């Protein structure tokens, strides 16, 4: 029954996002994150934007930002319900993954009605947000809100206290502190063993400084307390999306530099520079001055990360993308030692590996 | 022993007498924006996109056209500078009109690439534009005069290098016109070149009308066969079709010009 | 339309038995929606 | 600020002890997953009548492509090939020429809707309008060749959408 | 200096085997490299200060189905930046590609006066502004 | 408008059709060539020209931010008119 | 629907290709493909596998999933929307609806 | 000053002597750097944090104002610490990082961009 | 919605919830699918004086990095204050 | 301040600066270049035979702690006569500050594998192997990672072609997958986009 | 000097040359079972043929650094092989079956197109 050695062979997934972003303008490869962590595609887009605002030297306006938290928290409760609803799905109950569908199915509409599309919005973008909220989304927003918290309830129902759904996670894949800061965990993999770190606290961007939330540690490293932290996590995010509702300003939603964000439309109708300005920044783009940086973000999966290296073109020069789990499934070997094969499902399932940002 | 020492944002430069703000920035590999300004014909100092700031000096000189002095300290990026070139592309877009899309200039254009470089990011102008009727000067060179700056770069071309004067301005002030007067046509060997020379849209080549976007070409650095100068040219391609023949600099050959056969 | 279903179920089309000269009796499309109505059909609008 | 999700020592009196037993021997937590099971079934489901009910849209949704005209019947795109410099996978190739009475249009103009991620930079990057994501989504293939769409293709498709693309282009413009 | 012990190796730099490129697109290549001229249609010159290195042109041709450009050639779009000529080179030599260079074309300082516009007794007299 | 070659096959309003011994006609063999019949050349030829009282007009195609970059035409030529570069719309100048 | 969500591939009807085939996955693709009972259909799902899509110039992946088993269904988007799989999947039932196998084998 | 249950780290184990573990610790690696040659700056600075966290130890008896004054977190991460300072202070010896750099990088190694 | 009030009770019952008052299906309560137009406003770049681009110029503010040491007593340092220690939460400490 | 222009954070600029000095000092056997970026991100560039040396000390010094190691990855810079760029992007969750590391190799010069002092560098180092052809020494399983089995190039560096030299399909004579040449039905098309007017005055190079 | 540089594994040629012999011996045993187990069509013949081929074409090298790497490349594809991690379609991809002979001579290159 026992599990001697687990060789993860990836590559299946392996697309050479990196090689092609060399040959695409800056807004050019902002498509390409959403499509690296598919399940937490705002949150990718983020990472990226704030990276090439960082070499651009702008900041986008203050609306942008807290849209950008809003649809951050949305992202997570998005990704935690596949997390928590495939891992408990591949173990054999997949009742919950139906309920909580329904959910991500509403949350799909409120990305279609910002961007037009369901998942690959391409609506974060270095600057701000590429449109503004329609009229009436916060008020559909609020009253899908207001029922959630519920339906995480019928969640913890299924599982919390159930004596199968402990026996399948409690005490599987330990993981001790000092382990999981050598092998490069972060995120959920980090605070299920007591560490108490979290980029939005500890290095936070946009506006994640003006909102009030509580980070749920875990005491034993195993698979269960990695459950109670991601479902924790959707009741903060809850509590986040609440104060970003009641805290949304007025104002423009990208920067007020036509050398970087396009001008509105009506502009470009009637304006000599405004006019060039669109045309360049759809053919050539703007150039980002010469640099280097690593910039991270609390993804749903933990850090996420991008070292973009820029020429001084409109091209990027390099970019590597840090994807969690990738540290995360080189971890599969160690934390599966002295464990039998079936508990080697929940183990992939609590490290919540999408092989679209392992592979990139 | 004949040069002096000038200064470009503190750096010193051996320039020999003569030489103007222009040129002793280009020493240092740094290019002052121009437009009216080219190295091959005579100076004109009207476009004023070349202003820039002599240390102490409260105003500005046109880079181009002033002769340097001894001990000149030249800011080509100080406030002052900058301002002058952001008011001067306003100027130059007041009137110029939206066709950035249609234009063939679009993506290859000096008014374009400055204005993003050196001007502001919006406008101001809320009057109504200017709008000039289109002249026929032949079959090879197209006209949009409403795209004219009025730099006179053609003018000065087909004068001195071409040895043609029927190139002229009429009228005054802001309706001054680049043209031939009369309906006439500018058939020399050598005008395509004031396509090349233009740096906006309102010359271009008619044969090239529409066919391609500068940034989509291929460039096959070639030679010419037309004749026995053999003059260096770029043959533009795009997706395994020739697109359009350019010149390209060789000093002791075609310096930057061709034949219109070749061309 | 029946504005006491749940949103998503409130409006519905019963197809054409018969268009352009195809029998669709039973062989249906959402592809038979003609554009006009598309977009009453799935919420893009309030007005039919 | 934290909060611990797993922290807590049970109680070890015989009240808290004999609650305890009882759960392990009459499976009281087991019968509560079943009372929410139980519950779902008499609740109504959220299963809509596909294709004769339709998942609700907006009208910012990237669909299928369609090049647009003016009023009087003329083309809007003029070749100017912006949309095919955005595109994030070259899935557009345009050709373009002076027409017969000298208007600047487009010879070719196809997009592989098979290299298309539907992102809608092309229609951002539009000047004029011309090129948009229509709002059918329902027109999936029985060959690779039919999703290479050619000018013809794309014009028809105007023809065919322009009712519901002028309307929910006149209800999001004023956002763009 | 080091503690790490050095061996001597004297033998010229060639990776082509390690490479993993087909024979084919080694030893029947040639490798242009040069600078960039100017493009004629405009006057700036930042394009022209670094070295390129881009291969001979091969078919194109056109695809049957749409009239589309189609290639056979893995190396048709690749194009190298260098500082130096002498990198270009270096970096040709070790690829085992053949090459041939193109020396760096400079303009020529000019001799520009504006007061020669309106010359007493020269050929230099503008006839208009 | 669409007319048709000796073969038997449309013309595209872009003058495109296979001549008579193109094979790659086969592929329209029971099956069809789409082409579209709205020719714009026409359409926009039917439009009559608009008589304004000025030497210039401008033209943003209706609709105001719906049409496209606004432009100036002129109108000092009277043996023609002037027509917009995105639209097509002729204009001509009344009396002067 | 009476498409059956979770089913194992020897009991499979149909194969749905969705995502992203690489170079490195296409003989597994062809693999399960090759083990499908007869009779088996394929539906191609979203750009990727139709075509290559944003990777379609990639040194790693198939350039559409159609150079590897015969596909019976193209699904465009990216990615199609639940709904435009759906209308996808009941194409297919369509195509299947129109198959004259015995009509055919009368009159050989 | 009583003994709390768990550090809250998983696998760091709780101490029940840390003001005897640290001294040791810290006295240990005075005891290393004392090998090192005078002027190397890994033994100055060293020396330096590490007596002042020696001298915090020897100044507070209550485990809960020491781990204050060290801010280190948890008293047994602050033995941690020490251990791995203790640690890297041995290799030190062996790659004697204080001789002067080894060689020169080509003349634009680090120009960027090129 | 529609539920008869015995069913109702016993889905109610059943889940130990009031159901009722957070139906996870969408009725009256959704905002109209046809709006008023927006009128959004401009951004503080929008001024017809004292606002010249290089004023505002973010990217040309940009430098190269600060070469603190190139190759070509004092007092320790760590690359930043140690970090502050976390507080418990006063929302709810314990799950 | 400005509503569209970055802040700048001048005390930590001044803290990385000096915490770069403090490195620099304590290791310059091996140090060759310490800068700190506009945007405060301190780059600590080495003598690729320190790689052990610098990040052992930079994890267990008790005055940098980087414990975790964020990301390591490689650059392709074929300019240069070493043309890899190695980098090291480390994190202190005590400091709550970021680092990075920087040497240099070329195809044929082994670096010495990071493995002993961070086991997140085993599968980054597999990729580094794979995508660039960089060796690592001493590493416990180096081996491709994300390429097919068999694949050869290593397609990350510069002059590797994007569509790369063989393609797959399936053929039936055969029966089975085989690998062929690579031919485009469209060539992907390379635009020139680079304006040839300079955009960023202060990054201007000397002649 | 620029000479004196870092080895891989050989300080010399003959220190290389030994183990590019380990390697040819491991891939010559190897055979036998990759064609029994991979139920190639192929003889050992072939097979080893192939091996010999392979060395071959990278005879001329003197270089013990870029030796260094072509026997760590060529023992990294051993080890896929043994351990099954290849499929029969990566083992086969050595022998181009599907790939039709491409003309060598002048003349019957310039009737099929442009290449040398
Ligand atoms: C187990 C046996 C249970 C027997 C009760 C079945 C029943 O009629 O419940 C429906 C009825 C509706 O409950 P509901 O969940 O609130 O329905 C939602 C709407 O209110 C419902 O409102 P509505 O507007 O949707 O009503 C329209 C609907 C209303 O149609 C009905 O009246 C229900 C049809 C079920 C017939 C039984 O019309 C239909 O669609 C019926 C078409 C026929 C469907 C097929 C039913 C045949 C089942 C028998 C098969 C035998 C052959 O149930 C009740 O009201 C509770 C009383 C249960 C009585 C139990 C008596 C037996 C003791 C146990
Ligand atoms: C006890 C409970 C059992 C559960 C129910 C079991 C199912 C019962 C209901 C279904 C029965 C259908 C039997 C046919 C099976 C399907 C056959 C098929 O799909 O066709 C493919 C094949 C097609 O043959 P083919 O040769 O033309 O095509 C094959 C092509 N290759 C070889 C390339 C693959 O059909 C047949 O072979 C013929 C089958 C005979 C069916 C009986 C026809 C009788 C009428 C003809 C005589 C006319 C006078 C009367
Ligand atoms: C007067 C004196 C007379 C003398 C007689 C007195 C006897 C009365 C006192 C004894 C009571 C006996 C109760 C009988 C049930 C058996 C109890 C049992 O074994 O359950 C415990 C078992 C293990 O529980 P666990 O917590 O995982 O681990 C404990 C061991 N370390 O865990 C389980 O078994 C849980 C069940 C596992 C299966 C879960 C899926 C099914 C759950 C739904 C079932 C619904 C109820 C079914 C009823 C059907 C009736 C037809
Ligand atoms: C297909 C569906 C068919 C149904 C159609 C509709 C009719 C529905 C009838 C089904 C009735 C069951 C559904 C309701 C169950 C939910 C109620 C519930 O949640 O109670 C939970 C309760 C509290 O549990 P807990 O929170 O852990 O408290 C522990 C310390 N107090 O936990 C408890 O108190 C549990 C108490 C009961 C424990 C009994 C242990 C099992 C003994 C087996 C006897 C079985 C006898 C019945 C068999 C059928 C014969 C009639
Ligand atoms: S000349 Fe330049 S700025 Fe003027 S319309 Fe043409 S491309 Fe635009
Ligand atoms: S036509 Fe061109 S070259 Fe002549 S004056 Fe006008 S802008 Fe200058
Ligand atoms: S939607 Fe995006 S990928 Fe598709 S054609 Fe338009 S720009 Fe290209
Ligand atoms: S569709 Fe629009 S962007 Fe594309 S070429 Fe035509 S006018 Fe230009
Ligand atoms: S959503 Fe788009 S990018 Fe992702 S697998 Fe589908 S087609 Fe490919
Ligand atoms: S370039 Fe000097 S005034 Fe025109
Ligand atoms: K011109
Ligand atoms: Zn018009």
């Amino acid at each position: 029954e026992m599990v001697r050695k687990c060789d993860p062979h990836i590559g299946l997934l392996h697309r050479g996002t990196e090689k092609l972003i060399e040959y695409k303008t800056y807004l050019q490869a902002l498509p390409y994150f959403d499509r690296l962590d598919y399940v937490s595609m705002m949150c990718n887009e983020q990472a990226y934007s704030l990276a090439v605002e960082k070499l651009l030297n702008i900041r986008p306006p203050p609306r942008a930002q807290w849209i950008r938290v809003l649809f951050g928290e949305i992202t997570r409760l998005l990704n935690h319900i596949m997390a928590v609803t495939t891992h408990a799905l591949d173990i054999g109950a997949m009742t919950p993954f139906f309920w909580m569908f329904e959910e991500r199915e509403k949350m799909f509409e409120f990305y279609e009605r910002v961007s037009g599309a369901r998942m690959h919005a391409a609506y974060v973008r270095p600057g701000g947000v590429h449109q503004d909220l329609p009229l009436g989304l916060m008020d559909d927003i609020y009253e899908f809100s207001k029922n959630f918290s519920l339906r995480i309830d019928e969640l913890e129902e299924m599982l919390t206290n159930n004596r199968i759904w402990r026996n399948r996670t409690v005490d599987i894949g330990i993981v001790t502190a000092e382990d999981a800061l050598n092998y490069g965990f972060s995120g959920v993999m980090l605070r299920g063993s007591g560490i108490q770190w979290d980029l939005r606290k500890t290095q936070p961007y946009d506006v994640y400084d003006q909102v009030e939330f509580d980070v749920p540690i875990g005491s034993r490293g195993d698979c269960y307390d990695r459950y109670l932290c991601r479902v924790e996590e959707m009741r903060q995010s809850i509590r986040i999306i609440s104060q970003c509702l009641n805290k949304m300003p007025p104002g423009e939603i990208k920067v007020d530099d036509a050398k970087v964000s396009p001008p509105k439309r009506a502009e470009m109708k009637t304006s000599m520079e405004s006019l060039i300005h669109h045309f360049k920044l759809y053919t050539e783009g703007y150039q980002v001055p010469p640099g280097a940086t690593y910039t991270a973000i609390e993804a749903p999966k933990g850090e996420f990360g991008v070292y973009l290296v820029s020429d001084g073109s409109s091209r990027p020069y390099r970019c590597k993308i840090k994807a969690p789990g990738f540290a995360h499934l080189a971890g599969l070997d160690k934390m599966s030692k002295g464990h039998m094969l079936a508990d080697v499902v929940a183990i992939i399932g609590t490290q919540d590996i999408v092989f679209g940002e392992v592979d990139r | 022993s004949n040069l002096i020492e000038v200064f470009v944002d503190g750096q010193s430069v051996m320039v020999e007498p003569g030489t103007t703000v222009l040129q002793a920035c280009e020493k240092v590999g740094m290019q002052i924006p121009r437009f009216c300004y080219h190295e091959r014909l005579s100076v004109a100092g009207n476009c004023r996109m070349c202003l820039v700031e002599i240390e102490k000096a409260p105003k500005v000189v046109a880079a181009c056209a002033m002769p340097v002095m001894k001990g000149w300290n030249i800011l080509t990026n100080s406030e002052k500078t900058k301002k002058a070139r952001e008011g001067v592309m306003e100027f130059l877009l007041a009137n110029h009109p939206l066709d950035c899309p249609i234009c063939d200039q679009g993506g290859e254009c000096d008014l374009q690439d400055q204005s993003m470089m050196f001007g502001s990011d919006r406008s101001r102008f809320l009057e109504g534009k200017r709008a000039v009727e289109d002249k026929n000067i032949g079959p090879l060179v197209k006209t949009i005069m409403t795209r004219c700056i009025q730099c006179t770069r053609c003018i000065r071309f087909a004068s001195e290098i071409a040895g043609v004067d029927d190139l002229g301005t009429t009228g005054r002030g802001n309706d001054m016109q680049v043209g031939t007067y009369i309906e006439k046509m500018f058939m020399s060997e050598l005008s395509g070149n004031i396509i090349d020379i233009c740096p906006v849209g309102a010359l271009t080549s008619k044969p090239y009308a529409f066919t391609a976007r500068p940034w989509e070409t291929r460039k096959t650095e070639s030679i010419d066969v037309m004749d026995a100068v053999g003059s260096n040219i770029v043959v533009s391609t795009r997706t395994g079709e020739v697109m359009r023949i350019l010149p390209r600099m060789h000093e002791d050959i075609n310096e930057e010009w061709i034949s219109d056969k070749t061309r | 339309e029946d504005n006491k279903q749940f949103f998503g179920r409130h409006r519905w089309v019963i197809y054409t038995t018969e268009m352009n000269g195809k029998n669709t009796f039973w062989d249906v499309d959402g592809s038979m929606v003609p554009p006009e109505w598309h977009r009453w059909l799935h919420c893009m609008t309030d007005d039919p | 600020t934290y909060k611990y999700v797993n922290l807590r020592e049970p109680s070890m009196d015989m009240k808290s002890v004999t609650d305890r037993a009882a759960q392990t021997l009459l499976w009281t937590e087991l019968i509560r997953g079943l009372g929410m099971t139980l519950s779902y079934l008499f609740r109504e489901p959220a299963t809509i009548n596909y294709p004769f009910e339709k998942g609700p849209l907006s009208p910012r949704f990237r669909g299928e492509h369609a090049l647009r005209r003016y009023p009087s019947g003329e083309e809007r795109c003029i070749a100017c090939k912006l949309c095919e410099a955005v595109c994030p996978a070259q899935a557009i190739t345009i050709e373009a020429e002076p027409r017969a009475d000298g208007s600047r249009r487009t010879t070719r103009y196809d997009i592989d809707m098979t290299k298309c991620i539907y992102c809608g930079f092309c229609q951002e990057a539009c000047p004029v309008d011309a090129i948009v994501e229509g709002p059918n989504f329902e027109f999936s293939t029985e060959t690779h060749e039919e999703l290479l769409y050619n000018k013809e293709k794309l014009l028809n498709n105007g023809d065919k959408w322009e009712a519901e693309i002028a309307a929910n282009i006149q209800a999001d413009y004023l956002y763009r | 200096t080091r503690d790490t012990q050095l061996i001597t190796v004297d033998e010229k730099l060639d990776i082509t085997t390690i490479t993993g490129v087909p024979e084919e697109h080694i030893k029947t290549r040639k490798a242009r490299i040069f600078v960039p001229a100017r493009n004629n249609m405009q006057s700036g010159v930042n394009n022209t200060k670094k070295w390129k290195m881009e291969f001979d042109t091969r078919e194109r041709w056109e695809n049957p189905l749409m009239g589309w450009a189609s290639t056979a050639d893995p190396l048709s779009n690749l194009v190298l930046t260098f500082s130096t000529k002498e990198d270009a080179v270096a970096f040709a030599e070790k690829n085992g590609w053949s090459y041939d260079v193109e020396e760096r074309k400079v303009p020529k300082p000019k001799s520009k006066s504006y007061g020669a516009n309106f010359s007493w007794n020269k050929r230099t007299r503008v006839s208009t502004k | 408008g669409v007319r048709t070659s000796p073969t038997g096959e449309k013309v595209t309003h872009t003058g495109q059709v296979y001549d008579d011994g193109d094979y790659r006609k086969v592929r329209f063999v029971g099956r069809q060539k789409e082409v579209n019949e709205n020719f714009a050349i026409d359409l926009i030829a039917e439009q009559p020209v608009s008589q304004v009282g000025s030497r210039v007009i401008s033209c943003d195609g209706g609709g105001g931010a719906l049409g496209h970059p606004r432009v100036y035409i002129n109108l000092d030529k009277e043996t023609k008119t002037g027509t917009c570069g995105y639209c097509g719309l002729q204009f001509r100048q009344q009396h002067h | 629907f009476g498409v059956v969500f979770r089913a194992s591939p020897r009991q499979s009807d149909v194969m749905i290709v969705a995502g992203t085939l690489t170079n490195k996955m296409a003989p597994a693709l062809r693999k399960v493909y090759d083990q499908m009972p007869e009779p088996r259909y394929v539906v191609s799902m979203g750009s990727c596998a139709n075509g290559g899509g944003y990777y379609h110039y990639s040194y790693s992946v198939v350039r559409g999933c159609d150079r590897i088993v015969p596909v019976d269904i193209y699904v465009p988007g990216c990615p199609p929307t639940a709904e435009a799989l759906l209308y996808g999947i009941l194409q297919l039932q369509k195509k299947i609806k129109r198959e004259k196998r015995l009509r055919i084998w009368y009159r050989r | 000053g009583l003994l709390k249950k768990t550090t809250g780290l998983v696998g760091l184990a709780v101490c029940e002597t840390p003001h005897e573990r640290l001294k040791i610790l810290y006295t240990k690696i005075l005891d290393v750097l004392g090998h090192i040659p005078k002027n190397a700056a890994y033994r100055k600075y060293t020396e330096q944090i590490t007596n002042e966290k020696l001298s915090m130890v020897k100044a507070e008896p209550d485990v809960k104002k020491l781990e204050e004054r060290l801010q280190g977190g948890q008293i047994e991460e602050v033995i941690l610490q020490a251990e791995n300072e203790l640690s890297l202070a041995r290799k030190m010896i062996q790659w004697k990082p204080w001789e002067p750099l080894v060689e020169e990088p080509p003349a634009s190694q680090w120009k960027w961009p090129i | 919605a529609s539920a008869t009030r015995f069913i109702q009770w016993l889905r109610n019952w059943a889940s130990g919830r009031d159901l009722q008052a957070k139906l996870q299906l969408r009725y009256q309560e959704i905002s109209k699918r046809t709006q008023p137009p927006p009128k959004l406003p401009v951004g503080p770049s929008h001024k017809l004086s004292n606002n010249y681009y290089c004023t505002r110029d973010g990217r040309r503010e940009a430098m190269p990095p600060s070469i603190v040491m190139s190759s070509q007593e004092k007092k320790a340092v760590s690359p930043a204050p140690p970090i502050k220690r976390w507080e418990l939460s006063q929302d709810e400490p314990y799950l | 301040t400005r509503p569209t222009v970055r802040p700048r954070n001048d005390v930590a600029h001044k803290q990385l600066s000096a915490f770069g000095e403090y490195v620099a000092e304590i290791l310059p056997k091996y140090v060759q270049q310490v800068q700190v970026s506009c945007f405060n991100e301190l780059e600590i560039c080495i003598h690729p035979d320190g790689v052990i040396p610098v990040l052992t000390f930079l994890r267990d010094h008790s005055n940098a702690q980087f414990k975790s190691l964020a990301d390591l990855t490689a650059v392709d810079i074929p300019t240069r006569q070493n043309r890899f760029e190695i980098v090291y992007n480390l994190l202190s969750l005590r400091f709550n500050s970021r680092i990075r590391v920087k040497t240099y190799t070329d195809e044929l010069t082994p670096i010495e594998s990071s493995v002993p002092v961070y086991k997140a560098a085993n599968w980054y180092e597999r990729e580094i192997w794979d995508m660039f052809g960089v060796f690592f020494a001493n590493h416990p399983d180096l081996r491709r990672i994300l390429t097919d089995y068999g694949f050869e190039g290593h397609p990350f560096r510069k002059d590797f072609p994007l569509s790369g030299y063989v393609e797959l399909r399936y053929d039936d004579e055969v029966k089975r997958v085989v690998a062929e040449p690579v031919e485009l039905a469209q060539e992907f098309r390379k635009f020139d986009l680079n304006s040839p007017w300079e955009a960023f005055p202060a990054y201007r190079q000397p002649p | 000097a620029s000479t004196s540089v870092k080895p891989i594994f050989s300080r010399d040629m003959n220190e290389a040359k030994r183990r590019v012999r380990e390697l040819y011996r491991a891939w010559y045993r190897e055979v036998p079972n990759t064609v029994h187990l991979f139920q190639l069509d192929i003889s050992v013949k072939q097979g080893r043929d192939k091996v010999r081929e392979m060395f071959k074409k990278n005879a001329h090298i003197t270089d013990p650094r870029v030796v260094d790497l072509l026997v760590i490349k060529g023992k990294m594809e051993l080890e896929e092989t043994i351990k099954v991690w290849k499929q029969r379609t990566h083992v086969m991809r050595f022998f181009h079956e599907t790939e039709a002979p491409r003309p060598k001579d002048f003349l019957s290159k310039f009737y099929v197109g442009h290449d040398p």
